[PDB]
């Protein structure tokens, strides 16, 4: 999460690897985040 | 002999919608053109007669897709002015706000879209950047991007969420100098200028046959108004003025479309000063449903919610043509009601079904290369003027 | 019982006018079949467009007969252009209808109550 | 204007295809739903079609056919109307007839009758 | 850990389960055959029965706003447990 | 051998005409032949497949008229006009020559009718300048038939 | 009331004519003005990377479709079969048979996802609240198949994520 | 009746309840029926004739304009001796009002030629052609908008379903899109959402 | 904006004054979200003794009157008075 | 004098006075060749000539623009052209003759 | 929304395109008929037209949602494998 510099682009996140003992790195996509930070990352609520 | 028969073409790379055309001309120079229209034609009418008010009110929405509030506006309108209901206040200003700022999204794209066809690559982005910041604006509005609702009869519901206006009113700080920055991108370009100059004249009492009402009309001499003369709601309190031209010329027209987005500025500003916090829907439990406080815990509230989905609010028979102002110009649904929930016959009245069949004597004295610039100078979208 | 005929007080000028909408089409079967590149001989279609005819053909009415006719040049307008692809040309024919059983047993043998 | 007097019955061949020979039309006056007591679904004459067979779609189950003339309904004011727009709209029909309730005599004080075999237990 | 069938298709909190002809089957081939694993039935008969003092009593299902409206249920018999319609969570009055 | 839009046979036919002008015909003759269009062939196996009575009995198809000669060849040659792999494996397959028995259920016996080569070969031949249809002159071999 | 462009007295007087001369045959105008506002270049643009950033949404906005159930979850679909009797594209299908405890739920409850235009009149007419468009648009099936969704599918989106749909719905009851 | 009501104006009433009288004055031959809605729009219904002289009239006279077409549109009612009813909407220009003309046809008759008063009929009327079938004399112009051009039906009128007699598909047989009996996924399952009591009590009508 | 010296002079002198609400719409004023958690309003009606349905429907009206129908020179009155015309506006009397 | 007009396409005369004199003139000829009762004739007379006397009353070119309550002089001129076309277009086709067949007289009401 | 009268000029744009293509569904009208689906000009689906490889959803489908199709085509095109099976093993 950003100092709060500028919006849209707020924040942001990398994926790493191994979930769902399935895939690996170079992989990402949506759907990578679980529920409540799929929330707290699109602006939907400020607070984590 | 000589003549030709060209066609279309299947996009260019912002199309909306696809046209065939057949233009029996001259060498480069068009005598005939004859646009087939009805290639994207979905039946809406059709299928509202198979659903209630409630029901068939996304085709309203979404019939005219790039102004949206607007059609929502219209048809909302019908059903109020048929069934004998007013909204409440804070509800009109509401929906004079959206409208306005509904206008503010088509004329942007009509204007931008009508340089990205002629050329001019870059203005279609500065500018949907800021389209985009709108729809940030609807997506917290009524809970979706585009289509999503938010107007019914009787009044709007679910009311701005708690910090909306504030938003509204930043963006509307700066669009000034935003749309002054589009004025410098053109208006004194010699290019775009000395490509449309003269291009597809009309004369004042020719429209008038024609039936064009809009822009056409606004640039061209003839000055009137349906929001000035036919208030249909609080719409008739905030100042403002509209603009003319006096050339016919459809340069006028494209000025006249920039000067109602400032004025929309003003009257979206105005709007932010007056508004009142009365409350939402009508209160009239039968025509609207009750929120869910009320709708559980009271009997009555629960019954005129079950029924009021499952069956719809029954509205008395009657023959009604109301008429907007919507960005593409006067829009209007004729609706006729069997007393019943359901509605019967109702034909949407497309500005673009009206302005495309002038092509053909609009365009007869320019060849096809600004044939282009005569089809994308008057707003026009095929996904409206089909039905 | 009044009425307001269209282009022909009797049923004499209908007659005419079918006369001479066959024409066109016997015409201008030749021209399309090459001109769209169907594989069908000019022999079959045209048998094709007189069955059309033949099956409209116990018509009285001249109101009825007119309105057909115009319909018929509506049709063939539409075709002596190239405002219609290759695609309904051949949609006329159906290669691609499955052929429907006519005969009882073979009907009820499956159909149930068709 | 030559009116052009001129007698036949009409019929329409610019309409569909041969589902006007196999089906017959219905014509009546739907009878009120009993579990609701009013009339005003009543009063207004109808026209549906023979129904025709539905299968469970093997990847859902929703019910399906190709009867593009299922879900029609026809409201009309009065019968004369039903039998004109079937003879001209080209496709047999069955008429049924309408029915009403029959006038009654309900007197309360029938309740509490001296000889009168009818009497209310409970009220 | 749901019921399995002898062909190994889970069954569902409605049981669905296809008949060995049934040939609809093959469409799970290669790919699974989703069911929710946690029942419902099996978390109402989790649930203590609840049990009030009073002779009538309310259930929101879950707090104000929030939940099924509001019905009052009637507990007097008490050879049998009162039970919302719209939960299922029984209730009782105490002795 | 089965024909059709995009099948092996006639194509290859219509594609041999290249360098050289060696395909076929080094000792003439000797090859008779019934190419068999695509549909009637398909339309053979469903109603074997939904037919009772089709099981347990082996037979074949047959183009029902043609039964040409090389002339085919020079024929499907003619009309369109004019513009991995292998061995005698190839070349001697489709050198095969023989309509072999004629006592096994053609075609009707399956309930089905036959295409003759003609309207089906301007199908899928197509090419040529398409701009005339012309004639293309049927070659009718038919020999001894 | 009018303002009208364009109407205006161009001056063939001297001094206005000369910056004619002067603008059409230099092009300053043209140069300096666009050229310039271009060069308008250097403001950082707006652009998210998607995968490892999201743009702005709001605690009303609709994704897919995820019935939810009480604590102590008891289907919260009663069958009542207004999220049915509302849908504007008609796509949803219920079939309720009174399981073993008496209480009623429903057997075949479906969606087409395909039909669905994504309204909210779903999300509005259900009493208890069962059914709710979700926050996640997570989708691009591969198969017309996959998009159609059982009861079963409907309740395994529920239990995928719930208090994210309990802190919206906590959030906009006071709306609704 | 204060809140939650439109008010109404009895100002627009009697002013175009007067106008409309005045039009069923100067005009004997071809007025029928000339009406007011209570929520003030002015409606005249006028005999299959004098659509010509009737529009003509409505154009100029001086003391009505209605320079502009609003739009044209119909109507398909069966149960009467005549399906449809031709609504002409007309918008004034000079005074801010509209009217309406209602104009009925059956199947056969034809209504003619608008278009020599308002260019914008044109492709109203064809429309409505291709969506219902109402002939029109002596148009310049009759084909197809909205529907495809081997298509036939005049869907619109409720003797034509919700869904057509076709489909399209495509299939590797033929290499064209091709039309099949339409067949459908999902039956359209059908509601009666209807419900007795007459919610309205003035509209009725007496029973018979 | 972003830290910007002599580009930002560059932009100051190519489009002319700027930096009020970089076009990026990044910096702040975002409302946070609900400080307080909303509570709306409810308008007339909603109040017991005041109100019977009858008075305040608003529907169940308006059977359309019929005039002439088939079944003193006066003015020539038009529909309505004309529009009175527009006025300039003394804002921008032209632009 | 004035200038270009609002109006796009409709040229400006310098002559308004005499012009509308003679197509008033013209006016009261061809409306008055027509049977007098029709309501068309009265009315139609009637509102020519008072307007036709605001002509004769007001020499000035704006402030009779205003109390004529029409638009610009030369939407009023081409108004009065449009008028005279519809009084001959009115003498023929005679709208003031009794009705024409009346309605099926079951088909106008609405409800059903 | 793909009508009827529009289809086939669809399949020719299909149908002269490097042999190497993929078609992504957009919208909930061309995936299986949206808002439609019913009436008769609408096609239903575009599979009836054109085979289909990514559906996205959405009425419109956010943009975001848009994209996040695109990039699960690519993670089709990552496992093609199409050439070691042109080797035959
Ligand atoms: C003292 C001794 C004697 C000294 C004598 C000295 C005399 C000097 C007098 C001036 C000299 C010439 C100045 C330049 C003239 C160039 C040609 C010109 O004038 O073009 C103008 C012309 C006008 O367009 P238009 O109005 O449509 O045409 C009139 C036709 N009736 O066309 C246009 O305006 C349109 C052209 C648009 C082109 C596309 C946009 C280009 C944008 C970038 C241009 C600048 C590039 C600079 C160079 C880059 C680095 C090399
Ligand atoms: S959002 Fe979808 S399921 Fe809900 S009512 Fe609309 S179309 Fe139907
Ligand atoms: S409205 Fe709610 S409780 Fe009723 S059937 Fe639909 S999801 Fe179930
Ligand atoms: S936004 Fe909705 S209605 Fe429009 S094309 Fe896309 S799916 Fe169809
Ligand atoms: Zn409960």
């Amino acid at each position: 999460e950003d100092n709060k510099q500028f919006f849209g682009r707020h924040r942001w996140v990398i994926y790493t690897t191994e979930m769902n003992g399935k895939n690996t790195f170079w992989d990402v996509d949506g759907s990578m985040v679980p529920p409540e930070w799929h929330r707290w990352l699109h602006c939907m609520t400020d607070d984590p | 002999v000589s003549n030709l028969t060209l066609n279309f073409g299947p996009q260019h790379p912002a199309a909306h919608g696809v046209l065939r055309l057949v233009m029996e001309l001259s060498g480069e120079m068009v005598r005939k053109c004859d646009p087939h229209i009805g290639l994207l034609h979905r039946g809406t009418e059709k299928l509202i007669e198979y659903k209630t008010y409630l029901q068939a009110l996304p085709y309203f929405d979404r019939l005219d897709y790039v102004s949206m509030m607007c059609n929502e506006q219209a048809y909302s309108l019908a059903v109020e002015k048929l069934l004998n209901i007013q909204p409440p206040p804070r509800a009109q200003w509401i929906r004079v706000l959206f409208g306005e700022i509904t206008r503010l999204l088509n004329h942007i794209m009509a204007v931008t879209t009508h340089a990205l066809d002629i050329g001019a690559m870059t203005p279609f982005f500065w500018m949907f950047e800021e389209r985009e910041k709108m729809f940030e604006f609807y997506e917290r509005v009524s809970g979706a991007r585009m289509h999503a609702a938010y107007v019914r009869p009787g009044g709007v519901h679910q009311d701005l969420p708690l910090g909306l206006m504030d938003d509204i009113y930043e963006f509307s700080k700066n669009f000034s100098l935003r749309i002054d920055e589009l004025e410098e991108m053109l208006t004194n370009n010699r290019i775009w200028r000395n490509r449309t100059v003269d291009i597809g004249v009309v004369t004042a009492e020719d429209a008038l046959n024609y039936g064009f009402s809009g822009v056409m009309l606004r640039g061209s001499g003839i000055q009137w108004d349906l929001r000035k003369t036919q208030p249909y709601d609080v719409y008739d309190q905030v100042e403002f003025d509209v603009p003319i031209g006096s050339r016919g010329d459809c340069y006028d027209r494209y000025l006249c479309r920039v000067e109602e987005m400032r004025q929309s500025i003003r009257i979206i500003s105005q709007c932010l000063n007056k508004m009142p916090p009365g409350e939402i829907k009508v209160d009239d439990a039968k025509v609207s449903p009750p929120k869910r406080a009320e709708m559980k815990t009271s009997m009555e509230s629960l019954i005129h919610h079950f029924k009021l989905y499952t069956e719809g609010y029954q509205v008395p028979p009657g023959a009604t043509y109301t008429a907007i102002e919507a960005p593409k110009g006067e829009f209007g649904v004729y609706l006729v009601s069997d007393g019943s929930s359901r509605p019967y016959r109702c034909k949407i009245k497309a500005p673009g079904f009206a302005h495309l069949a002038g092509l053909d004597k609009m365009s007869k004295g320019h060849m096809l290369a600004d044939v282009v610039a005569i089809i994308g100078t008057q707003d026009i979208v095929f996904g409206e003027v089909d039905r | 019982t009044s009425v307001k005929p269209i282009f022909s007080r009797d049923m004499n000028e209908a007659k005419r006018r079918v006369r001479e909408l066959y024409r066109a089409w016997y015409r201008e079967v030749p021209n399309t079949v090459h001109l769209f590149q169907l594989d069908i001989s000019v022999k079959q279609g045209r048998d094709k467009v007189r069955e059309m005819f033949k099956k409209n053909a116990h018509v009285t009415d001249p109101r009825v007969v007119d309105l057909l006719v115009i319909k018929g040049k509506m049709e063939l307008e539409e075709t002596i252009n190239v405002w219609k692809q290759r695609t309904h040309v051949m949609r006329f024919f159906h290669e691609t209808e499955a052929p429907r059983p006519k005969d009882f047993l073979s009907k009820f043998y499956v159909g149930h109550d068709p | 204007i030559t009116v052009d007097e001129k007698l036949d019955i009409t019929t329409l061949t610019g309409v569909p295809e041969e589902h006007i020979k196999t089906r017959k039309a219905r014509i009546f006056v739907p009878a009120r739903n009993n579990m609701q007591s009013g009339v005003n679904n009543t009063k207004k004459w109808k026209m549906e079609f023979d129904t025709r067979e539905r299968w469970e779609n093997p990847l859902m189950g929703w019910a399906s056919t190709a009867d593009p003339l299922s879900n029609l309904v026809l409201t009309f004011s009065t019968k004369e109307d039903a039998i004109a727009f079937a003879e001209k709209n080209g496709w047999s029909y069955d008429v049924e007839e309408r029915k009403v309730p029959k006038p009654k005599s309900k007197s309360y004080g029938a309740n509490f009758s001296w000889n009168k075999r009818t009497r209310v237990s409970t009220k | 850990g749901v019921r399995t069938s002898p062909t190994g298709e889970k069954v569902t909190h409605t049981g669905q389960v296809y008949d060995d002809e049934d040939y609809r089957r093959v469409r799970f081939v290669g790919r699974q055959k989703e069911v929710n694993e946690n029942f419902a039935i099996d978390l109402i008969a989790e649930q203590p029965v609840s049990q009030v003092g009073s002779r009538v009593i309310s259930c929101d299902g879950g707090g104000g706003a929030l939940g099924h409206p509001r019905v009052y249920i009637n507990l007097d018999k008490e050879t049998k447990t009162g039970t919302c319609g719209y939960c299922g969570l029984q209730f009782r009055q105490q002795h | 051998d089965i024909f059709g839009r995009e099948d092996r046979f006639l194509n290859y036919f219509a594609n041999i005409r290249w360098f050289g002008g060696v395909p076929l015909i080094s000792l003439g003759k000797k090859t008779v032949k019934q190419p068999v269009y695509i549909v009637d062939v398909t339309k053979g196996i469903i109603n074997a497949i939904k037919d009772p009575d089709a099981r347990g009995k082996t037979f074949a198809f047959v183009g029902p008229n043609r039964y040409l000669l090389f002339d085919l060849v020079q024929y499907v040659f003619a009309v369109a006009h004019r513009p991995p792999w292998t061995t005698r494996d190839k070349v001697e397959r489709i050198h095969t020559t023989d309509r072999t028995l004629p006592h096994l259920p053609g075609l009707e016996d399956l309930g089905v009718q036959a295409t003759p080569l003609e309207l089906k070969a301007i199908e899928v031949l197509r090419r040529h300048r398409t701009y005339r249809w012309l004639s293309s002159e049927i070659e009718d071999v038919q020999p001894a038939k | 009331t009018y303002k009208y462009v364009n109407l205006r007295e161009p001056s063939m007087d001297m001094k206005s004519v000369t910056d004619r001369a002067a603008q059409t045959l230099l092009w300053t105008e043209l140069i300096r003005g666009l050229g310039m506002t271009l060069s308008y270049l250097f403001r950082e643009p707006a652009t998210i990377n998607y995968p490892f950033e999201k743009g702005p949404l709001s605690p009303r906005f609709r994704g897919e479709h995820a019935l939810r159930r009480y604590p102590s979850g008891e289907e919260r679909c009663i069958a009542c079969k207004l999220c049915e009797a509302v849908c504007p594209a008609q796509a949803i299908t219920i079939e309720a048979e009174p399981r073993a405890d008496g209480s009623r739920r429903t057997t075949r409850y479906d969606i087409d996802m395909t039909k669905c235009i994504y309204c909210g009149f779903c999300q509005e007419a259900c009493p208890v609240d069962a059914i709710v468009e979700g926050p996640n648009f997570e989708f691009s099936t591969e198969t017309h198949e996959e998009l159609l969704y059982n009861k079963e599918k409907l309740l395994n989106n529920g239990d995928k994520w719930e208090a994210e749909i309990a802190a919206n719905i906590q959030a906009d009851y006071l709306y609704r | 009746t204060r809140p939650t009501v439109r008010p109404r104006n009895d100002v627009a009433h009697k002013q175009l309840s007067a106008f409309g009288e005045y039009v069923a004055e100067i005009l004997p031959k071809y007025v029928q029926q000339v009406q007011v809605s209570c929520f003030s729009e002015l409606e005249i219904c006028i005999h299959p004739d004098g659509v010509i002289p009737v529009l003509t009239f409505l154009r100029d006279h001086s003391n009505a304009q209605f320079k502009s077409l609003a739009d044209l549109t119909a109507v398909d009612i069966p149960t009467r001796q005549n399906r449809f009813e031709i609504v002409y909407n007309l918008l004034s220009l000079r005074f801010n009002s509209r009217i309406r003309v209602k104009t009925y046809t059956d199947e056969l008759t034809p209504v003619e030629s608008s278009v020599s008063v308002y260019k914008a009929a044109n492709w109203y009327e064809r429309e409505i052609w291709d969506m219902f079938g109402v002939f029109f004399a002596n148009h310049p112009d009759l084909r197809r908008i909205l529907t495809d051009y081997g298509f036939e039906g005049h869907p619109f009128r409720k003797d034509f379903p919700l869904s057509g007699y076709v489909e399209l598909r495509y299939d590797d047989e033929v290499k064209r899109v091709v039309a099949e009996p339409v067949e459908l996924a999902q039956e359209f399952r059908k509601f009666d959402l209807n419900s007795p009591w007459e919610a309205f009590p003035a509209y009725r009508q007496p029973p018979e | 904006a972003s830290a910007t010296r002599l580009i930002q002079g560059l932009r100051n002198w190519a489009s002319g004054r700027d930096l009020q609400a970089k076009l990026q719409l990044r910096y702040q004023e975002i409302s946070k979200r609900t400080q307080p958690p909303p509570k709306l309003p409810v308008g007339p009606s909603h109040r017991l003794s005041n109100n019977y349905y009858c008075a305040r429907d608003g529907r169940r009206e308006a059977m359309p009157p019929s005039i002439v129908m088939s079944s003193s020179e006066k003015k020539a009155v038009s529909p309505a008075p004309p529009i009175k015309r527009w006025e300039l506006s003394q804002d921008e009397p032209y632009l | 004098l004035k200038k270009t007009t609002g109006l796009v396409g409709l040229a400006v005369c310098e002559t308004p006075h005499e012009r509308l004199k003679i197509l008033y003139t013209k006016i009261l000829d061809v409306l008055g060749h027509i049977p007098k009762n029709a309501a068309y004739r009265k009315y139609t007379e009637q509102i020519t000539n008072e307007k036709l006397s605001i002509v004769k009353a007001e020499p000035d070119v704006k402030k009779l623009e205003e109390q004529l309550q029409g638009g610009q002089i030369e939407e009023v001129i081409l108004q009065a052209e449009n008028e005279l076309s519809l009084a001959r277009k009115m003498i023929q086709w005679k709208p003031w003759e009794p009705l024409v067949e009346e309605p099926p007289a079951s088909q106008w009401k609405w409800p059903i | 929304t793909l009508t009827n009268k529009m289809a086939p000029a669809l399949r020719k744009v299909y149908d002269q395109m490097p042999e190497p293509r993929y078609v992504v569904s957009m919208g909930s009208c061309a995936n299986g008929g949206g808002y439609y689906h019913y009436s008769y000009s609408v096609v239903r689906g575009c599979d009836r037209i054109v085979p289909v490889d990514i559906y996205v959803p959405g009425c419109p489908p956010t943009a975001e949602a848009l994209l996040y199709g695109i990039l699960q085509l690519q993670k089709k095109i990552k496992r093609e494998k199409r050439l070691r099976i042109w080797y035959r093993r």
